[PDB]
């Protein structure tokens, strides 16, 4: 008067050609996880360089808005003391040193926005790795599980291990 | 392309833009930037170059200021090629020292800012100071004391033979050969040597030229490893005299109990989940002091699958406030399941008090790690790190919000306090069977907890896994024993590190008990103590303490301490972790922090060195490619970078210069590197640098082969193992060790055929030595490898020396991964019986040798059960479980008593030589 039933064939033979079909199909899955899971570790590894590599993105167009505090501060005196003295060279080169530099920094912002282009497309597929990885478990775990069950019914049943081995590797 | 548009900020304002080499050095293009800014506007209020210092964002993404000008823009890497020009201003010391640390330790320091975190803040301010105090105290001490701590000796764990010296004198052609004994204290040697025609010999080290290593102290001459290396092959030593003064040039471096309210929380909501939207998702929650459970395990509502998914859930647990323990550990799982009208998705653990101890208030976004379904299914993942995930912009999460127990904060109590309430034969029979060799016997040994402390001092690890932690009141009691326990020995102490055993006193005994360490020793356990690290709660802990330590007190420990750290720095379970330690260790070694940063360029050449001969070997034929290798290596920066450093594998060995012609790869699956060295001061070393795979799995066995020939040494059993350096020293990088005069069983054969190999290599006389090295050294490795459980063995990955000296290589199936039987190959039996058919004196000596192997690491079998434990925190596939670790147990046979394990071993020795014939035919 005592119950579990979870094996569906019964006889030593078609419950062994069962537990070959599932360790099998166990294998291939364990595989398909693994495989995703280096993608995963890959995919993290690469998105904390994307943003550190967007850290330093920062701290250089920092380093530019500084030069441009500077720029203005510093070139106050020397562009109106060659106003009077009239040099408009001196006055013109400085400017258009300035206006190369606020060139420059246009296109460091733009090499910035590229790479946050990137880190926004990783991040999608993070999260599509993650998606799949956690609709495979389930599978994966019930293929453990059953593989697990035949093992032990044909352990009871008195299956000798080298019939066992044999319907496994 | 050769060259780089650099872009160039004066202090000015003004901004220049010009090309330059990447192979120009910072000196080099500042002159080339004053050239061009005489023709900007400017220049007359600008100083000389002098005045000052180009700074860039390195690839950590901070500022450097480029104080070292001999180095070249292609060994600075800025992210963007942008050098601004400021002061040579302020504390430029500890400026640099922070850039330096950063690129060392492949973390910024700045991210560690970034956490706004009082723990960190805290730690680093701590044992940055108690590391920096340690080195200004260090460099106060005389040579004598700073020669230990640099270059500490090197000693074997016993005849009175003599044989002749070569002793030299620093920048003299002229050297002095003379005799010796083989038990003279190195004192007398000098004394000797300084003899020059006719200074005092107490003034003086004796160096092994070539490398770093020293000679002195009250110890014989044959103890040193490199004169009983040399005694053993027949070589002259080559020693060299250096003054006191000369080491001092290399010196210059610079409450609660009250509230009975039951603990609860509540479950706000989740974020970022990545799941089926047909299934829905469960949270459940439980409460953990170490693997054992506090109180049965709660669970939430089914809410459907999204994102970001909603629950607002009172998590009442069945237990008070003032039961939980001081390192209670609050642990989330989140499952996808069936509405039913399963699928661990994530976890993440939490410790209810925090590290000032107090009890945490307010809401916590923990932030999940990915669950990996492993062969133990268990609902939550206790044994899991404490620390959130770093990747918390894309990673799940899950928020959670503990109540406010009271109006003012509460702590854990002080010691003071726990000890108040910690003061308040037909048993003796019942209770010594049991620790002799369980829920009736737990409350026995309870009970009788004070009689466990009096005559079983052993067992404490015993008493507290059957001491009830989820009961307040019991934990009292066991501390107070706890505070007054006997000191236990080593071994004891290696077990009290474990999962197991997660409170602070405890682990706080554990390390009081291995301070009697020594450094040989410490060291032979230095990889199992830097894993148990992954199992503290807090950063701010002793062990980390004790590791800083004893690695500031010593510069070989402090090398494999970093190397092991440095690591696992890809690692994002440990990166934080690991990263402040380094960072703690750098500042209380400027010194060896320059040896170390030369080693890591090294390392980071040959990487990019590594990925150029992958690509071609696909492309190119073999030859071309070696071509092409060289090519890079012959570069100024790469040349210059490889050559002239202190060996990662041993600090002791010098790398001086490389041979690139002998240089190239290996066609094996990862296509590693073979890098070849010579030194003329010595002394001809070599280097697999490995790419790709890893390498930890070897290095641990390589580990307990060194301490089971240590553990034969001390019983006066040199079975001449060979256990070759290798070191992990990034994501999937190592080194190796080349022991030079060897190949593989395989190629020697494809050149019976064994036997004739040695016969060219060894001689007349020599064949005979070469036979028992060959004997000593196949019995321990027999042994060795059954023990281990080293599966796997062949002709391709068993090699032998020209000296005589069998070893095994490439460990990377171990423990069975089914029992390995132990094994005797024909081949070898062949020339352990000198060729003959039947010589049973020699083959019954080589039968005690394996048997008198085998017993010794049975006597010392619960330190090897006990390492393995600890490793256990180190997530190697083939150690993951007490499976493994039974292994061990069944193939030590401890089980069993030591006259049951001999006739067994013999049993499967006989069987052995039985399948030897088999196999052959
Ligand atoms: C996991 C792993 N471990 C190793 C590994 C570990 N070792 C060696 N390889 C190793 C390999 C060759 C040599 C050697 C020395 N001389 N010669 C030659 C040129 C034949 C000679 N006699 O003229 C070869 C020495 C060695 O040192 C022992 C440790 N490998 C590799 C498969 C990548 N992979």
């Amino acid at each position: 008067y005592q119950q579990d039933q979870v094996v569906k064939e019964d006889n030593i033979e078609a419950v062994g050609k069962k537990l070959h079909e599932y360790n099998t199909q166990f294998q291939e899955k364990s595989r398909e996880y693994d495989r995703l899971y280096e993608d995963y570790t890959r995919t993290s590894q690469e998105i904390q360089m994307k943003r550190t590599a967007i850290e330093a993105f920062n701290e250089t167009i920092k380093i530019f808005e500084e030069q441009c505090q500077t720029q203005e501060r510093y070139s106050k005196e020397y562009i109106e003391k060659f106003k009077r003295e009239g040099n408009e060279t001196e006055i013109q080169r400085i400017m258009h040193n300035y206006e190369k530099l606020k060139s420059r920094i246009s296109e460091i912002v733009d090499s910035r926005r590229r790479l946050e282009e990137d880190l926004k497309k990783q991040a999608a597929e993070y999260r599509e790795i993650d998606k799949r990885m956690n609709s495979i478990k389930p599978d994966l775990i019930q293929l453990r599980k059953t593989r697990d069950q035949y093992l032990m019914w044909l352990t009871q049943k008195g299956v000798r291990q080298k019939k066992l081995n044999e319907w496994l590797g | 392309n050769q060259s780089v548009v650099v872009d160039f900020l004066l202090p000015t304002g003004v901004y220049l833009n010009f090309p330059v080499s990447r192979n120009a050095n910072l000196s080099t293009i500042k002159q080339l930037l004053w050239h061009r800014a005489q023709y900007e506007p400017l220049f007359h209020m600008l100083s000389g170059p002098e005045a000052y210092v180009f700074t860039c964002i390195n690839q950590t993404a901070e500022q450097q200021e480029l104080e070292d000008e001999q180095r070249r823009l292609c060994d600075v890497q800025p992210f963007l090629p942008v050098l601004r020009l400021v002061a040579r201003e302020g504390d430029r010391v500890k400026k640099l020292i922070n850039s330096q640390i950063s690129l060392l330790i492949g973390k910024g320091l700045h991210e560690f800012d970034s956490l706004c975190d009082p723990e960190v803040n805290d730690f680093r301010a701590k044992m940055c100071q108690f590391c920096e105090e340690a080195a200004a105290r260090r460099q106060q001490l005389g040579w004598e004391a700073w020669l230990q701590y640099s270059f500490p000796l090197q000693l074997e764990p016993l005849p009175n033979r003599a044989l002749l010296v070569n002793v030299k004198f620093e920048g003299s052609e002229e050297s002095f050969t003379f005799q010796v004994s083989t038990k003279d204290v190195p004192l007398a040697l000098m004394a000797c040597a300084l003899r020059k025609k006719a200074e005092q010999p107490e003034d003086y080290t004796l160096q092994v030229n070539g490398r770093h290593e020293y000679l002195y102290g009250s110890y014989p001459l044959c103890q040193f490893q490199y004169i009983c290396s040399c005694l053993h092959s027949g070589l002259t030593p080559h020693l060299t005299m250096v003054h006191s003064s000369s080491i001092l040039a290399m010196r210059d471096e610079q409450s609660l109990w009250s509230l009975e309210q039951p603990f609860r929380i509540e479950l706000i909501q989740g974020s970022k989940v990545n799941a089926d939207e047909r299934m829905k998702l469960v949270v459940q929650a439980g409460l953990f002091h170490g693997n054992e459970m506090l109180c049965k395990t709660v669970s939430s509502s089914e809410v459907s699958v999204c994102s970001e998914p909603v629950w607002k859930q009172r998590l009442e647990f069945d237990i008070n406030i003032c039961d939980l323990p001081r390192m209670a550990r609050l642990c989330f799982a989140l499952y996808a399941v069936i509405e039913k009208a399963d699928c661990p998705i994530a976890w993440a653990n939490l410790m209810l008090f925090d590290y000032k101890d107090q009890l945490k208030t307010g809401e916590r976004c923990l932030y999940m790690w990915p669950s990996v379904p492993d062969e133990k299914g268990e609902l939550l993942n206790p044994t899991g790190t404490v620390r959130s995930n770093p990747n918390t912009d894309s990673a799940a999460a899950l928020l959670i919000c503990l109540p406010e127990v009271a109006p003012h904060p509460v702590y854990y109590p002080a010691l003071e306090k726990i000890l108040e309430l910690g003061r308040h034969e037909e048993e003796q029979l019942q209770l010594r069977e049991i620790l002799e060799r369980y829920e009736h016997e737990k409350d026995l040994v309870w009970k009788l907890r004070h009689e466990v402390q009096e005559h079983f001092p052993e067992a404490l690890a015993r008493l507290l896994l059957v001491t009830k932690w989820n009961k307040h009141e019991d934990v009292a009691q066991m501390l107070y024993l706890l505070c007054s326990w006997p000191e236990l020995p080593v071994l004891s102490a290696l077990e009290l590190l474990d999962f197991s055993f997660p409170d602070c006193h405890v682990g706080s005994f554990a390390i009081k008990s291995l301070r009697k360490l020594t450094d040989d020793e410490l060291f032979q356990y230095l990889l199992q103590l830097v894993q148990v690290l992954k199992y503290e709660s807090y950063l701010d802990c002793e062990l980390t303490k004790f590791l800083l330590d004893r690695a500031l007190a010593n510069r070989k420990i402090g090398h494999f301490l970093f190397w092991h750290l440095r690591s696992e720095m890809h690692v994002p379970s440990v990166a934080l972790r690991f990263g402040l330690i380094l960072e703690a260790y750098c500042r209380g070694s400027t010194h060896h922090m320059k040896v170390l940063m030369k080693q890591g360029e090294a390392l980071s050449k040959l990487k990019a060195l590594n990925d150029f001969v992958k690509l071609s070997s696909q492309k190119t034929p073999k030859p071309q490619t070696k071509e092409l290798m060289h090519l890079c290596m012959r570069q100024e920066a790469y040349l210059e970078a490889l050559s002239h450093l202190q060996s990662p594998l041993d600090p002791s060995t010098l790398l001086a210069e490389v041979c690139v012609e002998q240089c190239t790869f290996m066609d094996s699956k990862m296509k590693p590197l073979w890098i070849m060295y010579s030194n003329e001061e010595a002394g001809s070393v070599g280097i697999i640098f490995k790419n790709g795979d890893d390498l930890r799995q070897d290095m641990l066995t390589l580990q307990m082969i060194q301490l089971m020939d240590v553990l034969w040494k001390q019983e006066g059993l040199d079975l001449r193992m060979t256990p070759y350096g290798c070191l992990p020293t990034g994501d999937r990088t190592g080194l190796i060790e080349v022991v030079l005069r060897s190949d593989t069983i395989a190629n020697i054969q494809l050149n019976d055929a064994l036997l004739n190999w040695l016969k060219s290599k060894n001689p007349g006389e020599a064949l005979d030595r070469a036979i028992e090295e060959f004997t000593l050294s196949c019995a321990g490795y027999c042994v060795a490898t059954y023990v281990l459980g080293i599966g796997d063995r062949h002709s391709d990955n068993i090699m032998i020396r020209e000296s005589g000296q069998l070893f095994h290589i490439d460990f990377g199936h171990f423990l069975g991964n089914e029992r390995v039987p132990f094994i005797l190959t024909y081949d070898f039996v062949h020339v352990i019986q000198q060729g003959k058919t039947n010589n049973s004196e020699k083959f019954e000596r080589f039968r005690g040798y394996c048997e008198r192997a085998y017993t010794i690491l049975r006597r010392h079998g619960l330190l090897f059960l006990h390492l393995f434990a600890l490793m256990r925190a180190a997530g190697l596939p083939e150690l993951s479980c007490s499976k493994d670790i039974q292994y061990l147990k069944d193939s030590l046979a401890l089980g069993k008593t030591e006259e049951e394990a001999l006739k067994h071993f013999r049993v499967k020795f006989n069987e052995a030589l039985r399948e030897s014939w088999k196999t052959k035919v």
